[PDB]
């Protein structure tokens, strides 16, 4: 599971794997970690399925009251106070990691990440879920502030593709959606088009010199790849 | 055997008078509301008249969104309504968050209508003196298109559909003129403009002011856009100006 969000002038993009998995066996291969709230706001859920789901529903149905009764739209604050305050009275009893990203506007757009621990933090991009590990210095390399919406797309599919690569227990589709002023857009590129994977790295193509034949000096030169060889 | 008109109880008669006299607080304040619907659209419009020249023009309402895609005009005693809606509000929630998919406007209707019908039973609370009118477009089955839907609400709970209805004062004139316009022409086959113009000619028939534009809020569901949403004076003023011929 490997979930992000990145934010950049008009708005913010988020990214995800879909492939939901009991261990070492993959239960679903084309899930859905964004959930909307809100037409604007989103979130990706990591850690356990049936508590982020049921999560994520109670939230938006407490964000689709507050808005009828005000009349106006929502800030993201609103919504990622609520993830807060929720999985915060729960966390024992949950593991449940949220990124609540979206776009209002009065303050552009916005991203929260809330561990599981249940702290809330305001940030510029969000990482998360198991495999977000192998991301972080992925970011601290190939990323710069001030991208452009495009080039901000591009990056997380990337950033997500070099992600499920080397994880276990992420894979499948990349599912991204951009959150700005105008109509939420969404996308989901498949593992047969995806911007990177480690059988298509040629880096990768020569294999390790592991079944030497049986031979008379100690010069190594390959593997042996057939009986009479 | 003296009062048997100060709580709920039954008159000799056969009558619940708390009841009968909720319905005169309908027609006190002097509004009138009428709600019509055309093959494609519901429209409700309400008198909105602010005598005194100090208020803002836009703080008090008559059209509330109990969901995104119900709305409803409250005729009556002014903050019962928004406690009414509240209520509505409530009921919405509860369903969208224990079944999954938004509030259908009959349940929504019958369940408002129930809660009225509470009120009239236990000798304590008081009975909502306000005739609620919710308005939307539903999901019409075996074919799978939306159909207008104009629902009811009494004190009393007589929640009914309609084809067009009309409440508050002088409401008995603006349901004959309706009626005698219905025995011509077939209104679930006109469209929005004349719905619109007939409305507002019913209205017009029943005060007798021919009313400008910043007197009556038209608000307004739409097969296109399933939303309640209130339309602004640029688009009442051309209905305005086509009944005036």
């Amino acid at each position: 599971t490997t979930i992000l969000a990145v934010s950049y002038n008009g708005g913010v993009v988020l990214a995800a794997d879909s492939r939901t998995s009991s261990g070492t066996y993959v239960v679903n291969r084309a899930s859905n970690k964004l959930t909307k709230l809100t037409k604007k706001i989103y979130c990706c859920r990591s850690g356990s399925a049936a508590d982020t789901q049921a999560l994520a529903e109670r939230v938006s149905n407490y964000l689709g009251s507050y808005q009828t009764d005000i009349g106006a739209g929502v800030n993201v604050a609103t919504a990622a106070n609520l993830f807060q305050k929720m999985c915060y009275m729960n966390r024992w009893n949950i593991s449940a990691g949220i990124i609540v990203a979206g776009y209002d506007p009065i303050n552009g757009g916005s991203v929260y990440s809330i561990p599981s621990g249940g702290s809330c933090v305001k940030l510029d991009y969000a990482l998360g879920g198991s495999g977000s590990i192998f991301l972080y210095s992925f970011f601290d390399a190939n990323y710069k502030p001030g991208m452009s919406k495009s080039e901000c797309v591009a990056f997380c599919q990337r950033a997500v593709a070099h992600a499920y690569s080397r994880d276990g227990s992420s894979g499948g589709l990349i599912r991204t959606i951009t959150l700005d002023a105008d109509e939420p857009e969404d996308q989901t590129i498949p593992w047969n088009r995806s911007p990177y994977c480690m059988e298509k790295d040629p880096k990768y193509v020569t294999q390790a010199t592991q079944n030497q034949p049986f031979s008379s000096s100690a010069k190594i030169t390959g593997n042996r790849m057939s009986s009479t060889g | 055997a003296g009062f048997d008109k100060y709580i709920t109880v039954f008159s000799p008669e056969g009558s619940l008078y708390q009841v009968e006299y909720a319905f005169k607080a309908v027609t006190y304040p002097g509004l009138l509301t009428v709600a019509i619907r055309c093959k494609d659209a519901v429209l409700v419009v309400t008198q909105h008249l602010i005598p005194d020249r100090l208020m803002r023009p836009d703080s008090v309402t008559a059209l509330y969104e109990v969901t995104p895609n119900i709305g409803c005009c409250m005729t009556g005693r002014a903050p019962d309504g928004r406690a009414l809606v509240q209520r509505a509000r409530e009921e919405a929630s509860d369903y969208q968050y224990r079944y999954g998919v938004e509030i259908p406007i009959a349940v929504l209707a019958k369940r408002m209508g129930d809660k009225a019908q509470v009120r009239t039973q236990q000798a304590g609370l008081r009975p909502m003196g306000v005739v609620s009118t919710f308005i939307g477009m539903d999901q019409s089955d075996q074919d799978g298109s939306l159909k207008p839907q104009i629902y009811t609400v009494d004190p009393a709970g007589w929640t009914g559909g309609h084809i067009a209805c009309a409440a508050g004062k002088k409401q008995v004139e603006a349901m004959a003129f309706l009626e005698k316009r219905q025995k011509s022409t077939e209104l679930d086959a006109l469209t929005q403009k004349e719905a619109a113009m007939i409305a507002l000619a019913a209205l017009q028939s029943a005060i007798g002011t021919a009313v400008k534009a910043k007197e009556v809020e038209v608000g307004r569901c739409t097969a296109a856009n399933p939303a309640f949403q209130r339309v602004p004076n640029s688009e009442v003023e051309e209905w305005l100006t086509a009944v005036a011929e």
